[PDB]
């Protein structure tokens, strides 16, 4: 009941609230910011901004933010993509008014004092080295730099030469030009709709419109190879597909689940994954394979991801790429399309069960499209995808210009023109 | 229309005030772990991975 | 007088000696080794071998090599390219017999003891960081990795992941397969020809033939961009040209001096350099520009090298590339060809004046061609280059597939397909 | 026929026993120095560049 209350303010702000009768509450502020909006002179400003949510503001010192949130048992977290940032606050139902006041001081009136920003520069080195213990993280940052010339090629983490040199004037300039009311959405989960609104009329004195247009992303068909001492080879091979919110984007989502997008059974052999079965015919050694799908506001990437041993890496990539070529020339059953629509339908409804997944789902719809759609509407758009559109999305990949990133012992890994 | 986490694959980092930093969604994607000898190494700046985020209370 | 005495041994070794009547002597051993002969599992073995000439051998300890050479005032140095290594010894005329014995212990019977090799691993980090204070050094190592897939893409310095992990068994295997008598030449400068020969019959018990064929180098038209915090942008743009020792290689040497290959007058404005004059018409800020020429045994590279500021880097590269296009469509005077043949003739005779340059010149001719040619023959081959061959070498560059490497603030540097 | 230093441009490192390490031949190529403000920075592992190799005796 009380499904959602959706409201546009006259300054462009989006407010959405659903009244649960749950003992906990959740407030999230979603902003069009992140690493795609920085240029070559301020690379890494949005990574330092992500790490600076506890610093001194105009309404509360850094001591009062840490002590005041911990005194009631609450949390404060920041999450970022290449296209958005999100500030989240959670506590129990009777404490939500005083944590809403802390969230507005962090995002609408920060101070970046010299000695606090200088003491935080060494946290960039700790945060990046923790994330790069996963070999997937640096392969996916090399893949965006190989695929684009600008504006989606920027990394989520600060470059190494730049650690120590992010200035307070750069942080003030980034928030002034990107944290504006026509780029923001405020989503509540256990609060009524009148309470969020008079909260929202306490950040409109500045930040009245749109701040700075970003550059449109231009596709580059590049290649980056990284020889190191890891024991397995990670490789990715993509082409340009489609932006989010189109009819062709739905056909690439179905094509991902035809090929295989992760396992369903613990320690299972992936019997319905056509990519996994084609590789395992000729390879008799430990591997993994998956279909990759990344969709953004003006572009997208689709391809394959393999993890293999060094001597077997060329055999894994060639047999995975040949299976996509069979679908593009018409080999596709309607039984496999219907089974793929079931995994895509069930995965969307399961990702919205918790309060964490439901709040992120409303926040992305408010920034990208500016409205909310029921999951019954989303389930009918997946039903309208035909078998001719799945074959046509696999033909765009096969004839498109490729990008590649690899890492490990690369003595048997093929080059992107071979 | 939707998130980048719905059409899964592009990754996301988090920072908390009282919890640990997380990277990505499908980066530790599995049945590379049922095939043998996938070891997570010992670290020099090592972290807690379950990180209180699924605690029983 | 006594120009050179040239001799092939029955095991394949080349011996050359010229009798000066100079108070100093010089002995050099030249070997077909270096970084092009290593594969993906032993990268950096030839850099550590270059740094290990003072270690304990079977005939002399590491104490006796340092003390015994310093007691007479002599020197010992090693120099390397991608295709060769050279071991050089110099002292006065009466001390040359006991330093010839130290040179044969280093190259023909080394020991690689565990504790000495382990103590030398940290010298790789010091030696690489000293060399990389020049921005030209890392740009030229990225350029060979962008241009080739193998066998000339290997760096002269050890990769960072590999420092600490070069083993004594790898050093024993490299010398066993690459330091053989049919790949070696022994050149003397103040010693008679009978003395060098019985020196040479004390390393033939092992190393009897050819050790290991290297892979032929395959051209890759890649691109590597390196954003950092340097104040100027270094860029290079090349295409594949010609191997050393051909008639087309002489036409690219003349074309380099038509365009401009370094300055002749101290603080001069480079009045005869057609590349420098074309860039300086539209650019009114500090820059530098040059023609690049690298020739190897089975391949070669030719192109342009620019140093510029960050905001002006696209204007410098486009105007330099347009000047080469005018030569390729026939705009070439015979006055400019004759002036370029004079700079190429005078530079070859000046590079052979000293004992250091004369010994290196005889050593390269002995490994590449297996004979010696008088400089009167070299001066007549430059005279036979016609004006039609200089235009035809500039057409091979313009229509060929490009490679690129850049470093600095790359926000205005063009991509290789643009 | 000839060296890589004759057709100038591909570079070479050296190691000595009693002298300093040198990189390349035409890497510090000049009239980038007559155009203004080409500074060689202060180093942390700094070296002597004339390195006795041209001493008067």
């Amino acid at each position: 009941p009380q499904d959602l209350e959706f409201t546009r303010l006259p300054n462009g702000l989006v407010i959405a609230s659903l009244e649960n009768y749950a003992p906990a509450s959740r407030i999230g502020l979603f902003i069009k910011a992140g690493s795609r909006y920085e240029d070559s002179n301020n690379l890494g400003t949005s990574h330092l901004l992500r790490l600076a949510s506890s610093l001194t503001t105009k309404g509360a010192s850094s001591f009062k933010i840490t002590r005041g949130i911990e005194a009631v048992g609450g949390k404060l977290s920041v999450t970022s993509t290449r296209e958005s940032m999100a500030y989240t606050v959670e506590c129990l139902r009777d404490d939500i008014e005083i944590l809403m006041e802390f969230l507005l001081n962090v995002t609408a009136a920060p101070e970046f004092r010299r000695w606090e920003v200088a003491a935080l520069q060494s946290q960039l080195r700790i945060d990046k080295a923790v994330a790069f213990q996963n070999p997937q993280a640096q392969v996916l940052e090399n893949l965006h730099a190989a695929a684009y010339r600008n504006a989606l090629a920027n990394s989520l983490y600060c470059p190494d030469y730049r650690i120590g040199k992010v200035t307070p004037d750069q942080l003030h300039y980034y928030v002034q030009n990107h944290f504006t009311s026509a780029r923001m959405a405020l989503i509540g989960l256990g609060v009524s709709h009148p309470v969020l609104k008079q909260v929202a009329e306490r950040f409109l004195n500045m930040r009245g419109g749109l701040g700075l247009s970003g550059a449109k992303a231009k596709y580059r068909g590049g290649e980056i190879r990284d020889q190191n001492g890891d024991s397995l080879v990670h490789a990715a091979l993509v082409a340009e597909s489609a932006a989010t919110g189109s009819a062709e984007a739905n056909a690439f989502s179905v094509l991902q689940h035809v090929l295989g997008a992760g396992p369903h059974v613990k320690r299972g052999s992936n019997a319905t994954s056509s990519l996994y079965q084609a590789v395992a015919k000729g390879v008799h050694q430990p591997f993994d394979v998956s279909a990759f799908n990344a969709s953004y506001s003006d572009s997208g990437l689709f391809g394959i991801y393999t993890i293999s041993q060094a001597a077997s890496a060329g055999d894994v990539i060639k047999s995975a790429y040949d299976q996509v070529k069979a679908i593009a020339q018409g080999n596709l059953s309607n039984t496999d399309v219907q089974a793929a629509k079931n995994k895509l339908k069930a995965g969307y409804l399961m990702s919205v069960e918790s309060s964490e997944g439901f709040l992120d789902e409303v926040g992305s719809q408010a920034l990208v499209a500016g409205s909310y759609m029921q999951p019954s509407t989303v389930l009918q758009q997946i039903d309208s995808v035909a078998d001719a559109d799945v074959i046509n999305a696999a033909k765009k990949f096969v004839s498109g210009r490729k990008s590649m990133a690899a890492s490990g012992n690369l003595g048997h890994t093929p080059f992107v023109d071979e | 229309m939707l998130s980048v986490a719905s059409r899964s694959g592009p990754f996301a980092p988090v920072l908390s005030a009282t919890s640990r930093g997380v990277a990505g969604a499908l980066r530790p994607l599995v049945q590379a772990a049922l095939p043998a000898t996938s070891e997570s190494p010992v670290l020099d700046a090592k972290r807690s991975f379950l990180c209180r985020e699924s605690l029983s209370g």
